[PDB]
């Protein structure tokens, strides 16, 4: 039947083995091979053994050619033959991942057919030129209210998700994606990011449930997940989000914009560290090898708004760095935090009491910020900004017998602090977010409170669509708040108070 | 199994073909593998330890390193001056500076050489780098005084001459 | 015709082996032929039997073992020229400003050895500004190394943009901006800002130059842009006389750029993760940073110290060199200073009495009592009350808030960024100023009339203006 | 350099050995020499392989070398001097080591390929001979380069045959077919 | 669906397994020889086109 099918496809291959160079290994040890033969091989080129192991070529010595192989060694003995492919790591590039889970070397690891795509173009290449680029101004909108105005973010940028382990760090990341989904309905390619999630280290359980969860909410099919999971070996996860970010290349090469978050480059900064330990190449500071800061750099640049003569395109990074007691002081995230361009830190004690997202707004900047924001959205929050400054300073006021004004922007940003809480798993339309915190900013939302305050947003949020959804798409389509719109909005907000 | 420095092909090639090179090696050698300022050099089999020794680059050395078959010279100087395969003579000398009197109002470099360039350096004489110091019998207690013009540094701090104070 | 063969390229360390007495001296310049035009490495090593070793400067991902080489023959040369001022230059001298080959006249290595002793500084000169804060309190100086602190962006480019503006007007110099571990996007938007702004007019006159290295270009890349810069700039001082400012980016990439590459050579980087020829690389570096009888280089270099550790190796062999140190504060900033300068964590060790004149010293300790008497007045008087002011106090907060709005003073180059023209102030006149503020000839003239003028002459006309 | 390189360790003596006596022009006689003392060495199995164990002294080291040449007198001379090299670098272990790659290295100054067809079974000599001419015709043979093949039995080699020569081989296993199987016929 | 998808993978790994048998039957038997003198005239055919 099916094995028909591919008895039929065996039968199809019988090629002339005419190998102009082999291999023998001298000796493995380590899953590092030292090989004689090779003599024209470039480096980093793909080598099959007999083992059928993959494998690139990261030492090319005089005496002995050191493969690192990708495969696992349980097959793999001395005087295997090493057949010289003789094309260096290339993935398929195209529309043809959307909604794939796919391994490195580009199997279908959730197995929805064999990847079909547009080319398979090279892992690694260089990061875009000063003039093949042309400065952001474009948003991009992540659902998450206070992304969006705290630290608004826009395309072909770097800008962390740097937080601490298992806080749902997958969690705040996967909210921008589905997010991605209203826009991606949308009919401009600009608006259609076709997002890359790069499950690093991550167990194929934990991806299974993310899998599930992208299908659950229809995900699949914008999304691309490349997969390199707990179990992938060292080299895959080392070339991953390498792999990755050529991927990303056709869409941005098309001038289309996308989104890839690489997730988490700690546990990729491991398999470097493995990496290098086995080619016994000094470790680097912290025991993370010393070419790390050069390794993530040049991943890292890929991310990039191409010029409008490259047609305005882009590749939005969003990586996760993981924290492991907090320390943006370590040295991988002091390293990254100098490579990237903002970073987003959500903090511990938040998200223990529960304020999900727990971003801490202090020790999260965006340098593109407001340049990428929502004019309608900028308008009704740079406020939000300074209130939420003197809240801070009101946060140990706290501990009473206050100053009129000081008891006063306690309520006032106490009522904003639940305002932002957005419950995760479920994304907000920014047409929604502006009137809110208009209200805010008006005081409206002081008096209500705070237990109402939840109560208050879905209703209000009803209450516009039904009173005046003509202004909730007027001020979505115009993306600017008038003062038409804003006298209109302070005006609905004191019926809704009212109410 | 092991490397050793006469399995450079060159020097190997040249016991193969009969033996050595005339004895060459025993004042003059020739340079082997360079970089990192610090040169391998074979022969100079007559070289006294820490002698002075000077390259055809003219760089001079220490020689630091004296090992069975090849001397590992310290280069007193930069590396791009240098290069394999150079002719390093013997200055015959243990590493000696010039010194006498006339060094009053002289900037010169370590080497002696007068970096004011007021004229070559009047000196007496030249003497060995190191010189072991005065002992116990040869020493003498301290009474000379050595004023500072600072009050605290000479009423807080007595000094004298011929003394070993840290100035941190 | 001296040519080797590949025998290794473990990592970007890349092994030649010449064949016999053709060999290439340390520090030269290799150049393979090669899909990616060349990739030039640079001789690191002699490891005998005819081999080399060698480091690349370009990329050697896919290299195939026993390609032939070509010597150079020597440290790279990278163009110069009038010409080449206004071109972003990549490491290996050519064009990435992309306006095509790079018009040139005279080539030149990028290693180059320090002046002589006789050829150093042999007394001390101060170096015109045209900031005041820089001008009273860290007076620039000739050969010197000034290092940046504080943020970038409406920090430390702008300031930088000014110094361009003013340094033009100052003498007619030139510069040539290197950024090492640049972020390409932030350098476009830089490099199209300097445009703006006309401190590269390619449609006129381009007086800065600009080197950019990027963080994705190798780390032997990102180590010589430096020397390359450098040699820049000597082509200017040394052969066409100039007095030239030079701005470094981060020293933190210089560091980190030349650990990996210790660390690659298989030197044992010393404690704190630093290199052990790290001493060196500074000093070679920064003794070519001098006033020659030629003309003078003066750098100005941007330190940016990892996790604000100045206990690190590598950020205190830059104290080392560093002769002024210019902190950037955002609080000043807040206090709607344009100027953003700390002036008490502003501090230059050329700034002695007899150095700066004695006069000038006179009025800058005043100067510096005034403000540091009104920072810790302001203390405990904002706590206690206004009122709680003695005469003298409130006298001396009457004079000090005047300081203060007095310190505001736009930038040439921030005239549309501000909105205000710049206000240029000579370094004499800026102690002219401060004389008679001192004197209090101008306490009797509001705090606003003060804020964002220039000079004394400046001032007067203010003066006139606030009221009239 | 003289022709080919080889990257041998403590084939480095062989590469000196080759190229000094190859700008001595005594390669031929340097390679019957040196299959003399070999064979000596083979003739000398009692303490001539079972003293290359390193436990010599300089002295006694020295004197072994001595017993040899008294054995014959058939040395290139160079050879002599290298005698004198291998017993002062006290290099036994890898004696018949540097005789092999010189004569590797010698043989292929003179030009001749090495091959071998390793099956898993012991071929015809009409099958040796047939794939001989087969692969002399293949412009794989250039000429200057002549041709050692030995069909070798090894049960490893499941399937197909392989041909090894030049670094060139065709390798033709069942193994690589069942794989393809295998995995499709389990997913 | 569920039974009827797992259903078709055991019958190819069962298959499989068949295969397997059919693997021994083919190194025994001397189609083994008759098929290494196709491979070996293969071989030579296809090495001289090169």
């Amino acid at each position: 039947e099916v094995s028909s099918i591919l008895e039929e496809r065996i039968k199809g291959v019988s090629d002339e083995a005419n190998l102009n160079e082999t291999g023998r290994v001298l000796a493995v040890g380590d899953g590092i091979a030292r090989v004689f033969g090779l003599n024209n091989i470039q480096a980093e080129e793909l080598v099959e053994f007999s083992s059928g192991v993959k494998g690139m070529a990261l030492n090319l010595e005089p005496g002995q050619v050191g493969i690192v192989l990708f495969g696992s060694d349980r097959l793999v003995k001395e005087g295997e033959l090493v057949k010289r492919t003789g094309n260096i790591v290339d993935v398929p590039v195209g529309p043809g991942l959307l909604g794939r889970v796919v391994d490195a070397l580009g199997n279908p690891i959730d197995g929805k057919g064999p990847i079909d795509a547009a080319g398979r173009s090279r892992a690694q290449v260089k990061a875009p030129g000063i003039l093949p680029r042309r400065s952001v101004h474009e948003p991009v909108q992540t659902g998450l209210k206070a992304v969006d105005a705290l630290v608004p973010i826009g395309r072909g940028q770097r800008e962390l998700i740097i937080g601490d382990r298992q806080t749902g760090k997958t969690a705040v990341a996967l909210d921008t994606i589905l997010n991605q989904k209203r826009w991606n309905n949308g009919s401009d390619e600009s608006k259609k990011l076709y997002c890359v999630y790069v499950a690093v280290g991550q167990k194929r359980s934990t991806v299974a449930q993310l899998v599930q969860t992208l299908e659950q909410h229809d995900a699949m099919k914008y999304s691309i997940i490349v997969a390199a999971t707990a179990s992938e070996a060292a080299p895959l996860q080392y070339l991953a989000p390498f792999t990755a970010a050529s991927i990303g290349e056709w869409f941005r090469d098309n001038g289309k914009h996308a989104l890839i978050v690489y997730d988490d480059l700690s546990k990729q900064a491991v398999a470097y560290r493995q990496l290098s330990l086995l080619l016994r190449r000094p470790p680097g500071r912290e025991a993370y090898p010393g070419d790390v800061f050069y390794l993530h750099s040049r991943l890292l640049e890929r991310a990039a708004k191409l010029s409008e003569k490259e047609g305005s395109g882009s590749l939005t990074a969003l990586p996760v760095i993981e924290t492991q007691g907090g320390d943006v002081s370590a040295y991988i995230p002091t390293n990254v935090i100098s490579i990237t361009d903002g970073q987003i830190f959500l903090e511990a004690e938040l998200f223990y009491k529960g304020i999900r997202p727990a971003i801490n707004v202090g020790l999260s900047v965006s340098r593109v910020g407001s340049a990428a924001q929502v004019k309608a959205l900028k308008q009704v929050a740079g406020s939000l900004k300074l209130f939420l400054a003197q809240y801070r300073e009101v946060a140990a006021f706290a501990q009473s017998d206050l100053d009129a004004s000081t008891k006063q922007t306690l309520v006032r940003g106490e009522r904003l602090t639940q305002l932002l809480k957005q419950n995760q798993y479920s994304p907000l339309a920014t047409e929604e977010q502006v009137p809110l915190i208009y209200a805010g900013v008006n005081g409206h939302l002081d008096g209500i409170e705070l237990s109402r305050i939840g109560e208050f947003e879905s209703s209000f949020l009803s209450y516009l669509k039904s009173n005046h959804n003509e202004l909730l798409t007027e001020i979505r389509e115009k993306g600017e708040l008038s003062k038409e719109l804003l006298a209109s909005l302070k005006s609905a907000t004191e019926s809704f108070v009212a109410t | 199994t092991k490397a050793q420095p006469t399995e450079v092909s060159s020097i190997l090639e040249e016991r193969i073909k009969g033996v050595s090179d005339e004895a060459n090696l025993n004042e003059t050698g020739r340079v082997l593998a360079v970089g990192d300022g610090i040169a391998r050099v074979f022969g100079l089999n007559n070289i006294q330890a820490e002698e002075l020794v000077e390259f055809s680059s003219g760089v001079k050395g220490m020689a630091l390193n004296l090992e069975p078959g090849q001397v590992g010279i310290v280069l007193f100087g930069s590396d791009r001056l240098v290069k394999e395969g150079e002719l390093v003579k013997r200055t015959g000398n243990i590493v000696d500076v010039p010194v006498g009197p006339g060094l009053l109002g002289r900037v010169v470099d370590a080497l002696g050489n007068p970096i004011d360039g007021k004229g070559p350096i009047d000196a007496a004489g030249r003497s060995r780098a190191q010189v072991k110091a005065p002992g116990i019998l040869p020493r003498r207690s301290v009474h000379e005084p050595v004023q500072t013009g600072l009050k605290a540094v000479d009423a807080l701090v007595p000094i004298g001459r011929g003394q070993r104070e840290l100035i941190i | 015709p001296i040519t080797g063969k590949v025998t290794a390229v473990i990592g970007a360390i890349v092994d030649v082996h010449f064949e016999q007495s053709e060999l290439p001296a340390i520090l030269n310049a290799l150049e393979i032929k090669t899909p990616q035009g060349k990739l030039v490495l640079e001789v690191a090593q002699h490891l005998g039997e005819n081999t080399v070793r060698t480091i690349a400067m370009d990329g050697t991902e896919g290299l195939v073992r026993g390609e032939k080489v070509l010597d150079t023959g020597g440290p790279i040369s990278v163009p110069v020229g009038r010409e080449t001022l206004g071109r972003i230059i990549n490491v290996i001298g050519e064009p990435i400003d992309e306006r095509g080959p790079i018009k040139s006249k005279l080539r030149k290595p990028i290693h180059a050895d320090p002046p002589s002793f006789a050829e150093q500084s042999t007394s001390a000169e101060i170096l015109e500004t045209g900031i005041k804060v820089v001008d009273l309190l860290a007076p620039y100086a000739r050969g010197g190394k000034i290092g940046l602190f504080g943020g970038a962006g409406v920090g430390k480019t702008v300031f930088i943009q000014e110094l361009i503006n003013n340094i033009a007007k100052a003498h007619g110099g030139f510069s040539v901006f290197t950024g090492v571990g640049e972020r390409t996007r932030e350098g476009n938007d830089l490099y199209r800002e300097m445009k703006e702004t006309g401190v590269i007019n390619l449609e006129g006159e381009s007086k800065v130059a600009l080197v950019f290295g990027q963080m994705n270009e190798p780390p032997g890349a990102r180590a010589r842009v430096a020397l390359t810069g450098l040699t820049i700039a000597e082509y200017f001082r040394d052969e066409e006389g100039q007095d030239v400012l030079l701005f470094i980016d981060n020293i933190f990439r210089f560091t980190q750029a030349g650990s990996e590459v210790s660390a690659l050579l298989g030197r044992i980087p010393s404690a704190v993760g630093y290199q052990p020829t790290l001493a060196t690389d500074m000093g070679l570096l920064q003794e070519r940073i001098t006033t020659t009888k030629k003309g003078s280089v003066t750098s100005v270099q941007a330190v940016y110290v990892p996790a604000d550790d100045l206990t690190d190796p590598a950020p205190a062999t830059t104290f080392a060199h560093l002769d002024a140190t210019t902190v950037l504060s955002r609080g000043i900033s807040e206090l709607g200073i344009y100027p953003a300068v700390d002036p008490l964590d502003s501090k230059s060790r050329l700034l002695d009495a007899a150095v700066v004149g004695q006069e000038h010293y006179d009025v800058a300790s005043k100067v510096q009592e005034t403000l540091q008497t009104y920072k810790s007045l302001q203390d405990i008087i904002a706590i206690l009350g206004m009122d709680e002011l003695s005469e003298q106090d409130k006298l001396t907060v009457e004079r000090a808030r005047k300081i203060q709005r007095f310190l505001s003073q736009p930038f040439a180059v921030a005239e549309v960024f501000t909105g205000i023209p710049g206000k240029l102030v000579r370094l004499k006149d800026t102690v002219a100023s401060f004389k008679a503020v001192l004197e209090g000839k101008y306490d009797n003239i509001p705090e606003h009339a003060f804020y964002m003028v220039g000079g004394i002459e400046d001032v007067v006309a203010k003066a006139e203006k606030l009221a009239a | 350099p003289p022709p080919v390189r080889l990257f041998g360790v403590e084939g480095t003596y062989a590469t000196a050995l080759y190229q000094a006596a190859a700008k001595n022009s005594s390669i031929d006689a340097a390679f019957q020499s040196l299959q003399k003392v070999e064979s000596t060495v083979k003739k000398n199995p009692k303490l001539g392989h079972l003293l290359l164990n390193p436990a010599l002294s300089l002295k006694d080291r020295n004197s072994v070398i001595d017993a040899i040449v008294e054995t014959h007198k058939n040395l290139d001379g160079y050879v002599v001097n290298l005698l004198k090299v291998l017993s002062e670098n006290n290099r036994l272990g890898c004696f018949e080591k540097i005789a092999s790659d010189f004569g590797v290295l010698n043989d292929a100054h003179n030009g001749l390929l090495k091959g071998t067809v390793t099956s898993a079974e012991p071929l015809d000599p009409k099958s040796f001979k047939r794939i001989e001419k087969a692969l002399s015709a293949s412009k794989l043979v250039g000429q200057g380069k002549s041709l050692k093949l030995e069909n070798v039995v090894k049960p490893e080699i499941k399937g197909g045959l392989i041909v090894e020569l030049g670094d060139k081989t065709v390798d033709l296993s069942i193994s690589t077919k069942i794989q393809k199987l295998n995995k499709v016929l389990e997913d | 669906v569920r039974y009827e998808a797992s259903l078709r993978q055991l019958e190819q790994r069962q298959l499989a397994k068949s295969v397997i048998s059919r693997v021994q039957s083919e190194l025994g038997n001397p189609k083994f020889q008759e098929k290494v003198l196709q491979q070996s005239i293969s071989e030579i055919e296809q090495l001289l086109s090169k």
